[PDB]
RNA sequence: UAAAUUAUGGUCAAUUGUUAGUAUUCAUAUUAAUUUUUUUAAAUGUUUUAUCAUUUUAUAAAGGUUUAUUUUUGAAAGAUUUUUUGUAUAAAAUUUUAGGAAUAGUUAAUAAUAAUUUAUAAUUUUGAUUAGAUUGUUUUGUUAAUGCUAUUAGAUGGGUGUGGAAAAAUAAAAAAAAUAAUUAAUAUAU
């Protein structure tokens, strides 16, 4: 029941240094960003009294909320702060578009993945783990076909394959039978010396079982 | 067992007194032949005409003069041609009076005696383009300043010791080296008024009042 | 001065001093009048207060507010009895008129 | 501390120009700064940490609890 | 010199004072030696960029390798060897003769 | 602490006051519960530690000494914490249990901060990192382990340190019964590193903390117990050592290179030691502490060959083969790579068959101080020269 | 005169006591023996109504 | 604005004595020399006074 | 006496008036006049007491002349404690003379308060003593000025050994042992 930085000494020098007049505004800003907290229900109360008191909030304030909405999956929340993002022209960074890509990713909202993929495709240099909720939306619908286009539209970007894009991509070999793309796909993780994941260890013995690509090649 | 002491900086450095009955003869020339006889080529290496220095921590921390430096135990002294020059009442004195001198008459190479405070004065007043070059400058006793011209005129126009007299010294505090950067109502990076600290370097005006310190005014040159 | 005065050198120039006294007068005494850095704290009272040691204000857009200034006729001498002027003191004296004016 | 007696008796504190004008005159002021707009997410970030590098402690001094 | 660096207070004059000293010379070195400031990735971007792409380019520095480097602990006890041999040199004689 | 008649003490009374009998004794248990005792006292703890009836140069050597050691075991109390702080936090981020954090891999690490990078943590990814990162190199229980048992037994060397463990009001932690224990499980520690560790003295000098004497002797009881192991047939008369087989196996203790060398003086060549080894000659020098004598510390080229040609003379060796090389160690220590190069050239030992006769040598970590510059080019121009031939 | 001047912003952040730097006040040892005398016998005063 | 020394010096006069100083001490007033003693008479041995000697130890 | 190394593969300047502070008029400023103003004529009531007495009431001026200064343990403050006990008497330091030479109730030691002794004593040409001028004092004035020029806080070995302290022959307050009066302005002439 306190502010956890009260003043003399903490408060930047532009700023005058403690203006007591503006004790509560430098007490609401630690709120806002505060690394610590996870209460997301809390995070959307805290804007609207930012918005009331009028403090000015930059991508940081929108990011923090963001970032809290992933673990309790409320993909409803994660819309609303990007609608309002687009209503005051403040544009989201790429670790605030991968917060609501995987708040909506894991509430099996396939559809609002991809017209909030396609809103920063073009513009917005995503991350592989932006295009892993691309490529978790398509699985989710037996899109296994259309999620190894995903990796052939990131590795087309110039973004790297880290190794939980190899573990969903090999998963989506599975049940599409495309044992020649995963014949890329296990040459470059050789060639790019990753950890292979549980998931993606039995991915590889199940299409070396059936195709036998494994055994005529010598690559295991 | 009683040893003799060692009484001044001939005495502490080691003179030999070849000359007889002389203690204030020069020593540096006999010395450096004798050093040049001490070297030898080995066979299974020979030192170069750059500088050397006597330990390898006396290396320059910049590593493009540390090129131009290399690593001689005992030969890295006595180095130079240049001696002593003569015919005043202090170094910066002299310092001054010589390019004065000799900018007037319209030189290539004043010849100015190597002291602490005359070769970091030389320094700075080489980095604000007043000074085109020297020769000789890890001489510890006398180096060549090569002089800049420009469209037949010299560079530097006046230069004052600032002993006037040569013989009373200033100590400038701070607020005297703020009074220097601004002087006249004006922003002075134009006259460089030159000062040596308290931990010894020799720093102008404005790198003064930039750390806040002072020191004691050595010249001003313009 | 001496007796009862915190002065310890002279403003500008002074006689060559050697020791603690040749750090003391050019680099470790009090000078309020710097206009970039205050008389600094001691160890380590400095170092958690490195950005608030520099400037006066960072405005810079300082409307002023007070009254005008008189250039003719211009009066030499401002000395006034007053009642209830509690910077009399202050307010008496030579005082070097120099400023932005 | 500023303390003004009414004339009815009452004992009240001083009033912001009151409590200014013991003071010397200071006649500027700034038509454009306003703090609620300053930058906190970016640069301007304040750590709970440089406030712990000065270790205050209730062991080591007994003012805080005195007071 | 130019003229507006000899009457004007604006810092970047300072740079003007000193004499010409090489950029790899006043910027530390590398792990090869002399490094041009501009061509290590850390210096040039600035750090606002440095949260989403920067780091998934990176993954391979800290991520990737040989199975030696990736499947073996390295906060294990590395004296046991010297411990264990001690203990049956002092054990084995068990007697001054 | 200090009592009238305290004495410092030499390691035959270390190993004379601590010859208990132990079994089984657990090195890291008690090196971390003696450790915690020492980190929990105060500054306050070690200022009454000097005996006083001493003369003031001894007195000087003994206040350097113990101002070493408590420097170290500072220098270990921050890393300690570090070590500590950094568990926790990958304990706290995570949410792994704490025990099994030091037997993860890095594997585990890619995935947790994978699982970290996807919830839109990026700042408590690179924390958790940036911690298994500086984890990985200081993790290890047994990480300066040599150096905090040398830090144990010269406690146990000063004399004045052993009636510091003991006497504590502790508490029960399950009944909380308040009670005095007289445990001292300093004792018990030094008792078993006195007898596990023979050479307890020798890695105590060679890390740089003797200040009295230096390493020399203990350098030279290192090399005669090497000679030992190879030669197996040994005979000792004073500063003399040598093989009887017929092949000439020699070491000779010349003199002290710290009191022959004579400041001011135009000497050239002083040697510590002298090892024939077959046709090889070793001139092994200590170097100085002044800058200015190790130029003038080490041979000329004449010299050695002169020494080459006596050894020709005495030895009856045909000069066709002769071999004479000089070697030059730091000199308030004896790092890792000097001892190797020992091993390499004097006794002409790999690293197996020298990690075979000696244990202790896997986990000597000491190297080179980087303020001594000029130390380490002059052996840089010393120790890659070849074998002088006569 | 000086109407608007203002002062740096380390005079109104610094906290307090940190200004006072560590200053070796000697003296002589008459005047340590006099001054610790003084002060026993002021601690040592016996608490009546007067104290 | 930052006082010198002599506003403090003016502050303890002030409050020591009510006042800090009555005003027109200098006067501008001449300090005319009148001799009695004869040309190379003057009554002492070594230094013989013939001008208007200041008075003050440090002024 | 190293001998002109060849994608010239990136040019597009500067100025948006925001300042790290002794700045110089050989003729102008300070002094008296063209102008000063306003008064003042001494001859005087401090008070309580136990009554021809006792208790409290410690820096007026001229003169003479000083290199320097401060703090009573004692009286009061002041207390349900008490010995006239609560470290006051000291040091460094800086004056001037247009015609520059000697000085002394003298220096140190001391079983010596209150010096019958000892000594090759002490000050001074790095300027003494005497004679002259003489309170001192970053407080004044002037200037671009570490320059020149001014000063009025004070003290007082034979008046009385009283008093804690001589400062005692005269001061619009410093209200002086019962709340004399304490709203305000003249507060003095009256
Ligand atoms: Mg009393
Ligand atoms: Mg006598």
């Amino acid at each position: 029941m306190h502010p956890r930085l009260s003043g003399q000494g903490v408060f930047p020098r532009y700023g005058g240094g403690w203006m007591h007049q503006f004790g509560h505004v430098y007490a609401l800003q630690q709120e806002l960003l505060n690394a610590e907290a996870n209460n997301w229900f809390r995070a959307m109360e805290l804007w609207h009294t930012a918005r009331h008191e009028g403090v000015a909030m930059n991508v940081s304030h929108y990011t923090n909320i963001l970032r809290q909405c992933v673990p309790p999956t409320a993909w409803e929340a994660s819309l609303m702060v990007l609608k309002q993002m687009r209503r005051e022209n403040i544009r989201p960074d790429v670790v605030g578009v991968g917060c609501a890509l995987a708040a909506c990713a894991d509430a099996n909202r396939s559809e609002e993945v991809e017209k909030v993929f396609s809103c920063f495709s073009g513009k917005l240099k995503l991350d592989s783990i932006c295009y892993l909720a691309l490529i978790k939306a398509k699985m989710s619908r037996g899109g296994y076909a259309e999620a190894l286009a995903v990796g052939r539209e990131q590795d087309a970007d110039g973004v790297p394959f880290l190794p939980h894009t190899y573990t969903h991509l090999l998963e989506a070999a599975e049940v599409a039978d495309d044992g020649e793309m995963a014949l890329e796909l296990a040459r470059r993780m050789s060639s790019e010396q990753w950890p292979v994941s549980d998931r993606g260890r039995e991915a590889l013995k199940k299409l070396s079982t059936r195709h036998h690509w494994e055994e005529v090649a010598e690559y295991k | 067992q009683g040893h003799r002491l060692l009484h001044g900086k001939r005495e502490r450095e080691g003179s030999l007194f070849a000359v007889a009955n002389d203690v204030k003869r020069d020593e540096r020339l006999l010395r450096q032949q004798l050093n040049a006889l001490l070297e030898e080529e080995r066979m299974p290496t020979p030192l170069v005409d750059l500088p050397g220095v006597e330990r390898r921590r006396d290396l320059p921390a910049d590593p493009i003069t540390r090129l131009f430096f290399q690593h001689k135990g005992d030969h890295a002294l006595y180095y130079g041609t240049y001696d002593k020059p003569s015919v005043l009442y202090t170094p910066i004195y002299d310092f001054c009076h010589r390019i004065r001198e000799a900018t007037e008459q319209r030189k290539r190479f004043v010849v100015v005696p190597s002291t602490i405070e005359t070769r970091g004065c030389a320094r700075v007043m080489h980095d604000h383009g007043l000074v085109a070059g020297f020769r000789d400058f890890h001489n510890d006793r006398a180096f060549a300043v090569e002089l800049k011209y420009f469209q037949g005129d010299s560079t530097i126009n006046v230069i004052e010791p600032c002993s006037y007299d040569g013989r009373t010294e200033f100590e400038w505090s701070p607020k005297m080296m703020r009074r220097l950067l601004n002087t006249h109502g004006i922003h002075n990076r134009l006259v460089v008024y030159i000062c040596r600290t308290a931990d010894n370097r020799i720093i102008d005006h404005i790198h003064a009042v930039k750390e806040n310190i002072g020191g004691r005014g050595l010249m001003m040159v313009h | 001065g001496g007796p009862g005065s915190p002065v310890r050198g002279p403003g500008y120039y002074a006689p060559p001093m050697e020791g603690e006294h040749q750090r003391g007068y050019t680099a470790e005494w009090r000078d309020l009048r710097n206009p970039m850095r205050p008389p600094e704290f001691p160890t380590p009272w400095e170092r958690k207060y490195r950005q608030y040691a520099r400037g006066q204000h960072p405005s810079y857009d300082m409307v002023y507010a007070g009254p005008m200034p008189e250039i003719f006729p211009m009066r030499r001498d401002f000395r006034k009895p007053t009642r209830w002027d509690f910077h009399d003191i202050e307010k008496q004296g030579k005082y070097r008129t120099s400023g932005p004016y | 501390r500023f303390v003004i007696r009414q004339p009815d008796g009452t004992l009240r504190s001083a009033k912001m120009s009151e409590m200014r004008a013991w003071y010397w005159k200071e006649e500027w002021a700034d038509f454009r700064f306003w703090a609620p707009q300053m930058e906190w997410g970016i640069e301007n970030t304040p750590s709970q940490e440089q406030y712990q590098e000065h270790v205050p402690d209730t062991t080591d001094a007994d003012f805080r609890k005195q007071r | 010199k130019v003229p507006h660096s000899l009457i004007y207070n604006i810092y970047p004059y300072l740079e003007e004072i000193r004499r010409r000293k090489g950029m790899m010379a006043m910027h530390p070195p590398g792990k090869d030696g002399l490094l041009m400031p501009d061509r290590v990735v850390d210096n040039r971007l600035p750090d606002h960029l440095k949260r989403g792409y920067y780091d998934d380019v990176y993954w391979k520095d800290f991520f990737a390798g040989s199975d030696e480097h990736l499947n073996e602990p390295r906060m294990g006890l590395r004296g046991d060897e010297m411990r264990r041999r001690l203990e049956e040199a002092q054990t084995s004689p068990a007697p001054t003769t | 602490h200090a009592t009238y008649g305290a004495v410092p003490l030499t390691h035959s009374q270390v190993t004379s006051v601590y010859a208990t009998d132990g079994g089984k004794v657990d090195e890291l248990g008690l090196l971390e519960l003696v450790e915690e005792r020492i980190f929990s006292w105060k500054l306050n703890k070690w200022e009454m530690r000097i005996p006083p009836n001493l003369p003031n140069d001894q007195k000087e050597l003994i206040r350097q000494e113990q101002e070493n050691l408590k420097q170290i075991l500072s220098e270990w109390r921050k890393c300690f914490g570090a070590l500590n702080a950094d568990i926790l936090q990958i304990s706290s981020l995570t949410g792994v249990p704490k025990d099994v954090v030091r037997e993860k891999n890095r594997t585990w690490l890619q995935e947790e901060v994978a699982k970290l990078r996807w919830m839109g943590e990026v700042n408590k990814a690179a924390l958790l990192r940036d911690a298994f990162m500086r984890l990985e190199a200081f993790g290890s229980r047994d990480f300066m382990f040599m150096e905090r048992l040398c830090c144990i037994y010269g406690l146990a060397r000063q004399g004045t340190f052993d009636e510091a463990f003991t006497n504590y009001i502790t508490e029960d932690p399950v009944t909380n019964d308040i009670f005095v224990d007289e445990r001292n499980p300093f004792k018990e520690l030094v008792a078993h590193i006195v007898r596990n560790y023979s050479q307890i003295d020798i890695i105590y000098d060679f890390l740089g903390f003797n200040y009295s004497e230096g390493y020399r002797s203990s350098l030279r009881r290192y090399m005669e117990y090497l000679q030992c192991k190879t030669a197996e047939n040994v005979r000792a008369s004073g500063r003399l050592v040598t093989g009887d087989k017929g092949e000439h196996n020699i070491l000779f203790d010349y003199c002290v290179s710290r009191e022959s060398l004579v400041s001011g003086d135009s000497c050239q060549g002083i040697i510590d030691f002298l090892y024939i080894n077959g046709n090889d000659v070793t001139l092994i020098i200590i170097a100085s502490d002044n800058p200015w004598l190790r130029n003038r510390q080490l041979p000329h080229r004449r010299q050695m060959e002169g020494i080459a040609r006596r050894v020709c003379f005495v030895l009856g060796i045909p000069p066709s083969e002769v071999r004479i090389r000089n070697l030059l160690l730091p000199p308030t220590y004896l790092d890792k790579g000097s001892i190797v190069r020992l091993n390499d050239i004097v006794f002409r030992l790999s690293n197996e068959q020298s990690n075979l006769l000696i244990p202790w040598l896997t986990n000597y970590n000491k190297e080179l101080d980087p303020k001594d510059v000029d130390y380490t080019a002059l052996a840089k121009t010393t120790n890659e020269e070849e074998w002088l031939t006569l | 005169f000086r109407g608007a001047d203002t002062y740096s912003v380390k005079y109104c952040e610094q906290g307090r006591y940190e200004y006072q730097r560590y200053l070796m006040i000697n003296r002589f040892p008459s005047e340590y023996k006099k001054h610790f005398l003084s002060f026993l016998s002021n601690i040592r005063m016996s608490s009546g109504s007067a104290t | 604005p930052w006082w010198n020394f002599q506003t403090e010096h003016r502050q303890r006069c002030v409050l020591m004595y009510g006042g800090a100083r009555t005003k027109n001490t200098h006067n501008a007033n001449h300090r005319v020399f009148i001799k009695k003693y004869k040309r190379n008479a003057f009554p002492n041995r070594t230094r013989h006074h013939w001008a208007v000697s200041m008075t003050g130890v440090l002024s």
